[PDB]
């Protein structure tokens, strides 16, 4: 399959990844493009209510409670609690939101606008002066 | 295998891998010396396809941080890739595996090991795993 020259690798794998796509279309979603799941972003998933209020407690497992703040619908608030890095100018660190989230006793968040992203609001309390 | 189109509307074939690395499921591997330049890598990265760093062509932490720097300057914003080690010389682990802590310390943009021409002891793939802190570790049995 190496006979053309110079094709830049940019040609090369875009055809590979639309030949992929097209027959994946014809096959099982019959050359149909609305046809396809749509989300707000594609990656990050490991191989492994409108209004909302969580309690954190020493006993409560990080991973469900965070898949909790998340929810099910993929958007920015699924990016910031389940992404594992955010990028920094050119380099990536350890996502602030997950460890300011992190669970412990006497934590609070209430989720208002969960079913719309644009204005879903995270509200995080914690016992302050009492 | 399944489509699934993100907000701008680029078809993604959907697959574990590709679900993972947020990426197509077509990747380059290390290859001693094509992917050791650090162009072609950085090319391939902006195409947005999964490439490994050969370290082949490579004999020192200082060279590897220069085309790593190299790849890091000409890749934008965000991009990612992973490095590529042989295991039959244990030189190249002893330099190169410090060397990839360090920069996933530093915060570099390695997504990845991948460990060809042999796969690591259970104690060894554990210290990688653990200490290297990478999104996932690549392994090419034989």
């Amino acid at each position: 399959f190496t006979k053309v020259i110079d094709e830049p690798i940019k040609s090369i794998m875009d055809g590979i990844h639309d030949g992929h796509i097209k027959k994946l279309l014809h096959q099982y979603y019959g050359d149909d493009e609305s046809k396809i799941p749509a989300v707000e972003y594609f990656g990050g998933e490991s191989p492994v209510e409108d209004s909302a209020v969580f309690k954190a407690t020493s006993s409560t497992d990080e991973e469900s409670w965070f898949k909790a703040l998340a929810g099910s619908e993929i958007n920015w608030r699924h990016a910031s609690f389940l992404c594992s890095f955010i990028t920094q100018d050119k380099m990536f660190v350890s996502n602030p939101i997950r460890k300011v989230f992190k669970p412990s006793q006497g934590m609070v968040v209430e989720i208002s606008n969960g079913n719309t992203s644009s204005k879903t609001v995270v509200t995080l309390s914690e016992p302050v002066q009492g | 295998p399944k489509l699934i189109k993100n907000k701008s509307g680029k078809i993604f074939v959907e697959t574990k891998f590709s679900k993972l690395i947020g990426r197509p499921p077509l990747l380059v591997p290390g290859m001693t010396p094509c992917t050791v330049s650090p162009d072609f890598v950085a090319a391939t990265t902006n195409a947005g396809y999964t490439i490994e760093l050969a370290g082949g062509g490579y004999f020192s932490a200082a060279g590897m941080t220069a085309a790593i720097d190299s790849v890091v300057s000409q890749i934008e914003k965000g991009s990612t890739f992973g490095i590529n080690l042989i295991y039959v010389n244990p030189f190249m682990l002893q330099w190169g595996i410090p060397l990839i802590k360090e920069l996933r310390s530093k915060g570099y943009p390695i997504q990845f090991l991948t460990i060809g021409a042999g796969v690591p002891s259970l104690e060894v793939a554990s210290e990688y795993i653990e200490t290297l802190g990478l999104k996932y570790l690549g392994l090419k049995p034989g």
